[PDB]
RNA sequence: CAUUGGUGAGCAGCGAAGGAUUUGGUGGAUUACUAGCUAAUAGCAAUCUAUUUCAAAGAAUUCAAACUUGGGGGAAUGCCUUGUUGA
RNA sequence: UGACGGAGCCAGCGAGUCUAACCUUGGCCGAGAGGUCUUGGUAAAAACUCCGUCGUAACGAGGAAUUCCUAGUAAGCGCAAGUCAUCAGCUUGCGUUGAUUACGUCCCUGCCCUUCACAC
């Protein structure tokens, strides 16, 4: 297993230096696909190289969702573990078992003393495939992070405005149908990444007359987070408020588990930089 | 280093390891210069 | 095959597909290899194999899998409404 | 893929659906679900016989999953791996557990007794550990290094005794009765143990054939030379038919081929080993062939209680005087067949009750067993149906008590 | 050269290591007698394998234990786990093998943490 | 290649010769065609013996050096042991190369970094 | 093109990719005669000049018209598409284009 | 203080006309023991060969004979096949 | 299931030429800048084991309701770091000691799903 593990990350790592090397390639092929049907000429640079138009011959028959979930991607439910800091309040407690509710396939585990290498390996063995951690300070929730198993990506949030469901009277029991799914304004390559990761944390297939939906909206950089059950009318829609409300903004993306804090980052957050404020990047 | 010692193979075989040893601490033991019979400490005395 | 034998056979399967087989009716000796005896005597299709009770073959009959069979004429109106209920239930699934 | 007997039907086949190569199989008693392992996944697929749907996939193994096995019984679930551990699965029920245990060493074989209640596993270090299931705590082990028998190859460069190529058991299967183990391997050794006392019964050497590459631990040092071994240079040359001459091999092949693709001599070792459920004897798949040893032919002298009373002559004295109890007990205390055969036959059917009710629980298994192999090729179809419908109804209720006593003769 | 044996025994962090050579009965914990080991209710706890197999079997033997991490409680177990492990490894190397198999019986049918270590793996539920 | 470009029989068995080549360890890449012309090389199959895959382990400082301790019985794929230096590792199974348990080599290993434990071996 | 097969398509596929890679691609890199000793070549030329000169004959001493072709370069003879022999000889000798 | 590091100086104990380590050669085994040679129904074994030749039998239109080639493209002159010309 | 004192003794994380007080009383040198000394006040591993001594206005372990929790878990104890968001009115790590009770059931309460052999 460790073994296995190893290799596997090995060959995806090379795999992707030697892919970034192809891509000009795939470009020169694409060049010459056009000047076939095109009929235009070739330019001065392909025009002369015959080993890449012998290649053309064998290559000519070559035609999404991210690598890392595209094996499983609709095909296995995901498993999810839910778990806080070390010695947790109450309410993180309260909130995580929120948290569990709102993905269908989570189990709450209780974080006594457990160390992190253990965590992630015992979750490895077990076929857990995402880890969720939440912090807190004083009772309020402030951090959310989501490792994908078994080499990442890690994705970590940051929480504000966070209304729990507990705060509400004769609130009631929640539905756990699997949700439909709303991801709204996630237009830069960065937000179809931040999409790839949310939405494989649900399960696929949900039922067309399904009552629950779970929508995700970005408005500059903070995703707004909320839970409602709807029912049709006969002259529109009308929905109601499950909760909780939180609103998560982006500031890591590791390529790896949660574990390895030498992961290469995909993603960070400049907050020092002279045009900080200037663009938002999701 | 921190990768190195992560990838680290532990049947890795080297011809080398009769020669070297490693303290009880897990480091390895350098000699400051790299004992002496009772023949040769009888003429230095 | 020489590629397989090359690996010692710890290939990766080739991916699953699905065909369709055509079974002739036998008897089951005549399966079997050569020789002065026999395991089983029975024939090689199962009795549904051989007649599954279907669809009426008169329009104005009404025939289920269990082997009832109805006339619309004797039926009652309230079962000529049940039946048909249980009808669209039944192309509904499907 | 599963197969109906009475039609010789493949009516169901099952598969991964990540193309995962399978090594092992396990069936549920009820014979509605099925378990499969492969050196590759290190997860144990399990499907619906009726549906054929994909249950699930159980985690939990670290190394390629080596053995399965369900209970016959209590239908718990025993798989073990090269990951040194044992997991037991409480796969039916609303709880899902799973109970962990450790070895010393790599398992390669597993065998669930008839009870349930342990477990035994063959390791890479050459030890048989039985282990109680519903406790999970060791109860015995047998160390078996020492005897088996390995021989060196024509092509090894180092001695039987130094190597280690197979010095332990890849199969191990139990007697129904619970108390024997029966193991092989990559080697020359079917060894019996016997589980209570951990001693080794009986040891077989698979072959004795030159032609087979394992069965020699010493080799004549006159084939040795200064090139290296005469057996080791190919003639294949010298064949007058062009047929023999060509070399198919391919350069690295071990397994899965023709002969012709290995190019190296076959190795003597043993695939499997099982008891026949209706008679002391097993099997054992070798290179050669299936070996099946029995005990049929039993021209040992094995008394049971004598004293010096009992003697043939004085079994017939009995007879002649019409004691036929005293007559069939006495035959059993010295348990000659064909003296039980005299016996037996001579006891009318008017007394057949008399003597079933009054038969010792002692010598109950033996007549069961006599009649069991008698009754198979005999021609007295209705002597034999009579006599054991009145063992049956005379001592029914205690072979229902003592179920694996009596199971091979029932 | 003096005939000697070197094994493990494992408890949370608390690792112990024992050399077993030939000798005449000196049993040392950290260049301490093992009788002074602490803390004192749990001192026959160590004594666990050697009351097990009988001092006999220790009278030919020297024994030496160096301990480190953990605290006192995985301490112990870590030395009675490589003190077992040491004696059974000595009998195998330099001693018959059936002496090795009635020890391996005893420490199993007593308490299998002698041997095998106990490491209470997380298990997600 | 002669097939047409667009032909689902040319697509589907060029890919099935890429998947299991590549799965054998003689390609290193899938995602070219080219590759089974330009690429597959009696190098690429050779790279795959068991000496090689010894020596890139870091198991044997050199290959002649793999093929001694391999001939000399120190070496097990799996729990079989392998005197056959030609054997091929697929990529599954280079996972399980290793040492015999009562290698003196694994001993070594174990005795320079003072990690030797008796009862194992 | 999803019909065509065989020979046919590797030809058909060179021959297109040679007239994209004329206009801006370097004479010298972009066609290349194979290598091919001087004793085999030159007898392929003349053995091919003669099949032309029969061919062109035959269909002077008829009335069969002609394709014209330029003064150097060889005329394209059935033979010269099954053989591929301009891959060899080429379509004209460079040494007396050039003079 | 510890060396399960090296090199030495000495005891206790073991201990019959000495003891320990290494190494070359040969012999017997490493499969289950019915004898040597030849032109072999018998001779020879010191060989004959100065009877060792004759006779008889013995010749497929199979008059077929690369099951034996690393892949792609060709093959001027060769080689194979087919037709054709003149003898 | 105390306080005081003494004694014995057991961790794992963590290494940027970088790590860090305030307000005064005065001596001397110095053109100044400032330098040096003097001076008072304010602020700022534990558990565990053994031995000895004493001794049993507000509040004395927290109502009704409500919430969470299944094994290295609940709970206790300390030690570090502060890693572009959050955090010092604190946050996150790390080790140490370590249980009771259930691991069954759909009775109640909610959520959900349904209406190729042989045998049934
Ligand atoms: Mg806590
Ligand atoms: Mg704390
Ligand atoms: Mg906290």
């Amino acid at each position: 297993m460790l073994r296995r593990q190893a290799r596997e990350r090995r060959e995806y790592l090379y795999r992707k230096a030697q892919e970034l090397q192809d891509s000009q390639l795939q470009q020169k092929r694409q060049i010459i696909k056009q000047a076939l049907a095109q009929g235009k000429p070739l330019p001065k640079e392909l025009a002369e190289d015959e080993s890449l138009q012998k290649d053309f011959r064998y290559d000519q028959s070559l035609k999404q969702v991210d690598d890392e979930y595209a094996a499983t991607s609709g095909i296995m439910d995901p498993r999810i573990i839910v778990t806080t800091s070390r010695d947790p309040s109450t309410r993180l407690s309260q909130f995580a078992k929120e948290i569990k509710l709102l993905f269908p396939n989570a189990v709450r585990l209780n974080r006594g003393n457990y160390v992190m290498p253990n965590l992630v390996d015992a979750c490895k063995k077990s076929g857990t495939t995402d880890l969720v951690v939440l912090h807190e300070h004083r009772g309020v929730p402030t951090s959310l992070t989501i490792s994908h198993f078994p080499h990442g990506p890690t994705a970590q949030f940051s929480l504000h405005n966070v209304v729990m469901r507990h705060d509400i009277i004769n609130a009631g029991n929640q539905s756990e149908v699997n949700p439909h799914l709303i991801f709204d304004n996630f237009t830069t390559a960065l937000g179809k990444r931040v999409v790839c990761i949310l939405k494989h944390l649900f399960n696929a297939g949900p039922k067309k007359d399904s009552e629950r939906v779970i929508t995700f909206a970005n408005r500059g950089d903070f995703i707004s987070v909320r839970q409602h059950v709807y029912v049709r009318t006969r002259e529109g829609v009308e929905i109601a408020e499950v909760g909780p409300r939180f609103e998560m903004r982006l500031f890591e993306l590791r390529l790896g588990t949660l574990e390895n804090k030498d992961a290469d980052v995909e993603w960070q957050l400049r907050r020092f930089i002279r045009t900080a404020n200037k663009k938002d990047y999701l | 280093l921190r990768e190195k010692a992560k990838e680290r193979n532990p049947d890795e075989y080297y011809h080398a390891m009769h020669s070297r040893k490693t303290d009880a601490k897990g480091l390895l033991i350098s000699s400051r210069h790299g004992s002496l019979s009772m023949d040769q400490v009888k003429l230095l005395k | 095959y020489k590629l397989d034998v090359l690996s010692s056979v710890h290939f990766v399967p080739k991916p699953a597909s699905t065909s369709l087989e055509i079974r002739v009716e036998t008897p089951t000796i005549s399966m079997e290899d050569a020789q002065p005896l026999y395991m089983s005597n029975a024939s090689s299709l199962a009795p549904q194999e051989i007649y599954n009770v279907g669809k009426a073959e008169k329009d104005g009959e009404i025939r289920l899998k269990n082997g009832v069979a109805m006339s619309k004429e004797e039926l009652t109106r309230e079962d000529k409404n049940r039946l048909r209920r249980a009808l669209k239930r039944k192309r509904s699934k499907a | 893929r599963a197969w109906d007997l009475i039609r010789y039907r493949n009516f169901r086949t099952f598969t991964g659906t990540e193309r995962i190569q399978f090594n092992c199989l396990a069936v549920d008693p009820s014979g509605e679900v099925v378990c499969a392992g492969s050196l590759d996944n290190f997860d144990i697929h399990v499907w619906s016989v009726q549906t054929g749907q994909l249950l699930d996939a159980l985690s939990g193994h670290e190394g390629p999953v080596s053995c399965l096995s369900f209970s016959q019984e209590n239908s718990v679930l025993a798989s073990a791996s090269w990951d040194k551990t044992i997991r037991i699965w409480s796969i039916f029920g609303r709880s899902q557990q799973v109970e962990p245990i450790e070895v010393y060493s790599d398992v390669l074989a597993l065998s669930m007794r008839p009870d349930g209640k342990e477990v035994a596993v063959s390791t890479l270090k050459g030890q048989i550990s039985i282990f109680n299931i519903e406790d999970a705590k060791q109860v015995g082990n047998i160390d078996c290094r020492k005897d088996i028998i390995s021989g060196r190859f024509n092509q090894d460069r180092f001695t039987a005794k130094n190597s280690e190529r197979s010095k332990f058991f890849t199969t191990i299967h139990y007697s129904f009765d619970g108390m024997a183990i029966v193991a092989g391997g990559n080697n020359n050794s079917i060894c019996l143990y016997d589980v209570p006392n951990e001693v080794l019964l009986k040891r077989f050497i698979v072959s004795r054939n030159m032609a087979l590459n394992g069965t020699l631990e010493f080799l004549n040092s006159k084939k040795m030379t200064e090139a290296g071994s005469l057996d080791l240079i190919d003639d294949a040359g010298e064949n007058s038919d062009l047929e023999d001459r060509i070399d198919n091999s391919l350069p690295g092949s071990q397994r899965g081929g023709d002969l012709s693709t290995r190019k190296m001599r076959p190795e003597v070792r043993v695939t499997s080993v099982q008891f026949s459920p209706t008679a002391n004897a097993f099997a054992a798949a070798s290179t050669e062939g299936l070996l099946i040893y029995s005990t049929n032919d039993t021209i040992l002298f094995d008394p049971f209680d004598l004293d010096v009373d009992v003697t043939p002559h004085s079994t017939v004295e009995a007879l002649r005087e019409k004691q036929f109890l005293n007559a069939l007990v006495m035959a059993f205390r010295l348990n000659e067949e064909y003296l039980i055969n005299k016996v037996y036959e001579a006891i009318p059917i008017k007394e057949i009750p008399l003597v079933a009710s009054n038969i010792p629980a002692i010598y109950l298994p033996r007549i069961l067993k006599f009649i069991g192999d008698f009754a198979i090729e005999s021609q007295h179809i209705e002597f034999n149906l009579i006599w054991i419908k009145a063992l049956l109804s005379a001592s029914g209720g205690y072979i229902n008590e003592h179920k694996y006593l009596f199971s091979t003769a029932m | 050269a003096v005939p000697s044996v070197q094994t493990f025994g494992k408890k949370k962090s608390a690792t112990a290591v024992a050399h077993v050579k030939a000798g005449k009965g000196l049993i040392k914990v950290n260049g301490s007698p093992i009788t002074l080991v602490e803390p004192e209710i749990l001192r026959f706890k160590v004594y666990e394998p050697l009351l097990l197999v009988g001092l006999d079997k220790f009278s030919n033997i020297d024994i030496r234990v160096r301990v480190t991490g953990g605290g006192h409680v995985s301490q112990v177990y870590a030395i009675r786990q490589a003190i077992a492990k040491g004696l059974v490894a000595y009998h195998q190397k330099y001693v018959d093998e059936q002496s090795k198999n009635e020890l391996k019986k005893a420490f199993t049918s007593y308490d299998r943490t002698l041997l095998i270590a106990d490491s209470r793996r997380p298990e997600p539920k | 290649s002669l097939l047409p470009p667009t032909d689902p029989f040319r697509r589907k068995h060029e890919q099935l010769l890429l998947d299991k080549l590549y799965a054998m360890g003689v390609l290193t890449t899938k995602s070219k065609i080219s590759d089974l012309e330009n690429k597959v090389t009696v190098s690429a199959i050779c790279r795959r013996r068991l000496p090689v895959i010894m020596h890139r382990l870091k198991m044997a400082e050199t290959i002649q050096d793999a093929v001694k301790f391999i001939e000399q019985g120190h070496v097990r794929v799996g729990p079989n042991l392998i005197n056959d230096p030609a054997y091929l590792v697929t990529r599954n199974m280079e996972d399980y190369v290793t040492w015999v348990d009562n290698s003196k080599i694994k001993k070594t290993l174990l005795r320079y970094r003072n990690q030797i434990d008796d009862f194992d071996f | 093109d999803d019909q065509v097969i065989g020979k046919a398509r590797s030809r058909t596929l060179e021959m297109r990719l040679n007239r994209l890679s004329r206009v801006n691609g370097h004479q010298d890199k972009i066609n290349k005669l194979e290598k091919v000793p001087m004793h085999i070549r030159r007898g392929m030329i003349d053995k091919h000049v003669k099949r032309i000169k029969k061919y062109e004959q035959e269909a002077a001493e008829g009335g069969i018209v002609l394709s014209k072709v330029k003064k150097g370069q060889f005329r394209k003879i059935e033979s010269t598409y099954k053989k591929d022999i301009e891959r060899r000889i080429g379509g004209s000798i460079k040494a007396r284009d050039k003079e």
